[PDB]
């Protein structure tokens, strides 16, 4: 809400929302952090779960 | 009777112990067995290691290490062939990790 | 005789399977740690209970140092 | 990402399949692995890349 990010529409808005990976037993903030992407309208089959997959990986690079 | 040789043979391995008239074996078999009787503790889900296998395998992925990866799923679909696979799992799972190395496999 | 080794031969292979995502999980255990921790999870014993006892014994031998 | 949002920009605006749009997501999340570390044949460049990383943190001490 703070930066420019909010002037979006709510939906796209809404469907960028972290995720976290699953905890080891002794980590960092930096190790395990990711935004996940949900789609639930029929245009989830132009964009499916395998293409995010790719995206996060991207993203962590 | 194959139990106390066990939590013998336990504390000798990991504190590097062999003899038993150490003061700190002693201290160190007590605790064990304290430990043991004094329970807190949660019964394994094989559910739950179900999915926390699959979860790392994706931060292996995430991380763009396919080859450690395609070990861990493979290794660990090779290992639940034949209860006590989950078990020997979760302890292996929870005794430590902070494993982002590569680690290539050897000769397996 | 030969199925009483071949026996033996299919538990060194697990022990194998076993002692390989012990190293990739970065874990101090061992194959000598290891034989004594399958002979305690065959008996019945919560994972969590053993693994207590170790991060304390791994965590008392570095005051030894 | 300018000419991989570039080729997938304009291999979406001129199409008018469904299909073409699929398949044009995916050559240009793949064109993206490409240029990048992200093979599984450029593990040593990714390494020499991860010892780029060492003397980072060791010049902060």
């Amino acid at each position: 809400r703070a930066t420019n990010a909010q002037f979006d529409s709510p939906e796209i808005l809404r469907r960028l929302d972290v995720r976290l990976l699953e905890v080891s037993p002794g980590d960092t903030g930096w190790d395990v952090f990711s935004l996940d992407y949900h789609v639930d309208g029929p245009i989830a089959t132009v964009f499916t779960r395998e293409c995010m997959s790719h995206y996060l990986r991207v993203f962590n690079f | 009777a194959q139990q106390e040789r066990d939590v013998r043979e336990l504390v000798r391995g990991v504190a590097g112990l062999q003899d038993e008239a150490d003061p700190n074996f002693q201290l160190a078999l007590n605790f064990a067995w304290s430990n043991f009787r004094f329970h807190r503790f949660l019964d394994v889900n094989s559910h739950k290691i179900e999915k926390t296998i699959e979860g790392i395998y994706e931060k292996f992925v995430i991380h763009s290490d396919l080859s450690k990866a395609a070990s861990w799923k493979r290794l660990t679909e090779e290992f639940l062939n034949a209860d006590a696979h989950y078990s020997i799992l979760s302890l292996l799972l929870c005794l430590s990790d902070s494993p982002s190395n590569s680690s290539y496999v050897e000769t397996p | 005789a030969a199925a009483a080794a071949a026996n033996l031969n299919a538990v060194r292979e697990t022990m194998d399977v076993l002692l390989e995502i012990s190293r990739i999980l970065n874990t101090g255990l061992d194959m000598e740690t290891l034989s004594i921790c399958v002979r305690l999870c065959e008996q019945g014993i919560n994972p969590e209970a053993l693994s207590s006892v170790i991060k304390e014994l791994r965590k008392a031998t570095e005051a030894l140092k | 990402l300018e000419c991989s949002w570039d080729e997938l920009w304009n291999k979406v605006q001129q199409a008018q399949d469904l299909d073409h749009i699929i398949a044009a997501h995916e050559v240009f999340l793949d064109t993206i692995i490409s240029r990048c570390l992200l093979d599984s044949d450029s593990r040593a460049l990714l390494n020499q890349l991860r010892a780029v990383f060492d003397q980072i943190i060791e010049l902060q001490n």
